């Protein structure tokens, strides 16, 4: 039996573009060799072009009578690690683009809650420490007047 | 000296085990799983093949009537037709004009080559796993064949190895299996004695050599045409051929975890899942007395370049001070970085280099040269190439060190916010306590 | 590129120079034969047509 020609591979980001040149109907099949495989098989007849996914687990494709060939993706991305805070997020978003967003959102809401609580504590403390002196026509104690920014800057 | 460890069930992974006897020099073993084989247990149910309808010649009774008789044959059919006036090449015999009777007989039989082209229906349960592990250390190589269950101890150069049961219990074969030539199908075949015409297992034989046969193909007979002798009949086509045409997929090209299915015997080889516990028992001659081994002091670790790629894309340097030159047993005590070698030549110069493979942006692991220790930290850049034809040589851990850049930024920001919060709490408490003190 | 338009190119019709990239790879001959096997990606001009 004859062995068909090897296809031309073009590497992408977790993808392989595959140029197929048959002379007579050959069988082309591939599977992703992870926990949940991506099954597919076909009877390629004319000159076609296929795009097939290659996760970090890897995959194998069987073209005609040739032996199966396995390809593994590599931990590559587009961000810049060990840079400014807006570049580490890009680096960890190119990899795993589903947990980085959730973690960033969680941290941002935690920071907002903390800063709002702190500002509320400051406002409440000022209200507590300013209202007893706001019920009598008394001096604001310029020593205390300078320290805390109350409503009357200099008027009593 | 009893020792235990757990090694991944990944073919080709360079697992290295570190053995520390307090009275002697450390030892490093290299174990590697060259090949596995997951053998299930089968119980043959029946055998299916194409059928062959045999039609004996009709019996035409001239000037008389014939009576049908029953027989014990698989899917037997017999009928008698009255009023036939057959013809032959020269002249029409059965000289009576209309007092004739034809008897038609047909029955199904197993094909001629059913012992060469047939499909088997099995039942698979309780798979048993096998392996072929290569163990090298010191100056002893050699590959051995083992059973992966805690009931087989093999001796390699005076050392006894027991490979414990697999961590998981996952088998790609379902309860019912159909095997044809060199292909395995996860199919739900009908039970023996209840096949259906036109589909898989229309005729079922308990064994390829069994005499008993159960055939169900809706064979029927029709009245012959006038002036002919042909025994008409109608029959639903073979179920085996139509199963061949539309069986659909397989298990060879559908199995998970990237493991090949084979036949004779059925087995799923090189199938990466789970962990393989290991138990050892080493003799006193494998270790070296501490007096013979060189002494290592002032061990400092610096990383020249790092790159979290599949290949060994990191370089590490160790500086020390030594009295005499010899050999040491390097090891990395965390699975973040996987070293390449298990021995290194120490010399009076005070410099040695090692290569590691990692998959994290910022690793943090402790490396030991003979009896010394040193902590290494580094910053690693991603690789430029998109796809490689070899499997990864790291343990695939991605969480960075707590002293890395990103986590340092998180620590600084959280510390600033916590300082603000503590200041707010202190101000509020001071105000309340001043109000209460009065 | 092999298999597509312009896998072989020439400056002009009568030009002596020629650039060809068709992925021509030789294979080991079978035992007891003299046939110099090879494999090659089909013509790009025909598939362009
Ligand atoms: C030679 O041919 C003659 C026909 O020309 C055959 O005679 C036929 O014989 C059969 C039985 O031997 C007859 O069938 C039955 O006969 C009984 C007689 O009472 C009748 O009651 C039934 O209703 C039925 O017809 C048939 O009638 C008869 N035909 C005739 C006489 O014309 C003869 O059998 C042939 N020779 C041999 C050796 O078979
Ligand atoms: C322990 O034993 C194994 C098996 O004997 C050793 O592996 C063997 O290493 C040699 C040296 O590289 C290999 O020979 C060469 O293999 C290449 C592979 O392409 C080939 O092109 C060369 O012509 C040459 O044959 C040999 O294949 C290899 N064996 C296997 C089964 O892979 C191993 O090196 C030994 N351990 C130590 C520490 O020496």
């Amino acid at each position: 039996v004859p062995m068909a020609r090897e296809p031309t591979v073009i590497h992408g980001k977790r993808e392989v573009t595959l140029h197929l040149h048959p002379d007579h109907p050959t069988l082309f099949s591939y599977r992703t060799l992870g926990e949940d495989p991506q099954y597919h098989e076909e009877w390629v007849t004319a000159a076609v072009e296929r795009t097939i996914p290659v996760p970090v687990d890897g995959m194998e494709y069987h073209w005609g009578n040739n032996d199966p060939v396995r390809l593994w993706s590599q931990l590559t991305t587009e961000g810049k690690p060990h840079g400014w805070p807006h570049q580490i997020v890009q680096y960890y978003y190119g990899l795993y683009p589903a947990a980085t967003v959730s973690a960033v959102v969680g941290m941002s809401l935690l920071a907002l809650i903390s800063i709002f609580a702190s500002c509320y504590m400051l406002v409440a403390a000022r209200s507590k420490c300013l209202t007893p002196y706001a019920l009598t026509p008394g001096a604001a104690v310029p020593w205390t007047l300078g320290i805390l920014c109350c409503a009357p800057r200099a008027h009593a | 000296y009893e020792h235990s460890t757990v090694m991944p069930n990944v073919v080709g992974f360079p697992y290295k085990a570190h053995i520390e006897r307090p009275g002697y020099s450390p030892l490093t073993l290299q174990m590697q799983v060259v090949e596995t084989s997951l053998e299930p247990t089968l119980n043959l149910e029946y055998i299916t093949c194409e059928y062959k309808t045999v039609v004996p010649s009709p019996y035409v009774k001239c000037c008389g009537a014939s009576e049908c008789s029953t027989k014990e044959k698989p899917d037997y059919q017999c009928k008698v037709y009255t009023g036939v006036y057959p013809f032959m090449w020269g002249g029409a015999y059965c000289f009576c004009d209309s007092e004739n009777t034809q008897l038609s007989e047909a029955y199904v039989d197993r094909s001629d080559v059913c012992r060469h082209d047939h499909a088997s229906a099995y039942k698979a349960h309780t798979a048993s796993l096998k392996a072929k592990v290569r163990v090298m250390y010191g100056n002893v190589n050699q590959t051995v064949d083992v059973y992966v269950n805690g009931d087989h101890a093999v001796t390699i150069g005076g050392t006894q190895f027991i490979f414990g049961p697999l961590s998981s219990a996952w088998t790609p074969f379902d309860n019912k299996i159909v095997v044809y030539k060199d292909e395995v199908f996860n199919q739900d075949f009908p039970p023996y004695g209840s096949g259906q015409p036109g589909r898989f297992g229309d005729i079922q034989s308990r064994t390829v050599e069994s005499n008993d046969l159960y055939a169900n193909t809706a064979l029927k007979l029709a009245r012959p045409s006038p002036g002919m002798v042909h025994v008409p009949y109608t029959q639903t086509p073979s179920g085996f051929k139509y199963w061949l045409k539309e069986k659909g997929t397989a298990l060879n090209t559908k199995a998970p975890f990237g493991c090949q299915i084979k036949t004779n015997p059925v087995r799923a080889m090189n199938c990466a899942v789970g962990n393989i516990p290991v138990s050892m028992n080493l003799p006193d001659s494998a270790f070296t007395r501490i007096v013979e081994a060189p002494t290592i002091i002032d061990l400092t670790c610096t990383v020249a370049t790092c790159t979290h790629s599949s290949d060994f894309g990191g370089v590490l340097t160790l500086t020390y001070k030594t009295d005499k030159n010899g050999d040491c047993s390097v090891h990395s005590h965390s699975n973040v970085a996987t070293l390449q070698e298990a021995t290194a030549k120490v010399k009076t110069a005070g410099k040695v280099t090692l290569h590691f493979s990692t998959a994290s942006a910022s690793p943090s692991f402790v490396v030991s040269l003979c009896s010394a220790r040193a902590t290494c930290s580094a910053s690693c850049e991603p690789p430029k190439d998109h796809i490689v034809p070899y499997a990864a040589s790291h343990s695939n851990v991605v969480f960075p060190d707590m002293s890395g850049t990103a986590l340092s930024w998180v620590q600084k920001i959280s510390g600033g916010l916590g300082a603000f919060a503590i200041g707010a709490i202190l101000v509020l408490v001071v105000v309340t306590c001043i109000g209460l003190r009065r």
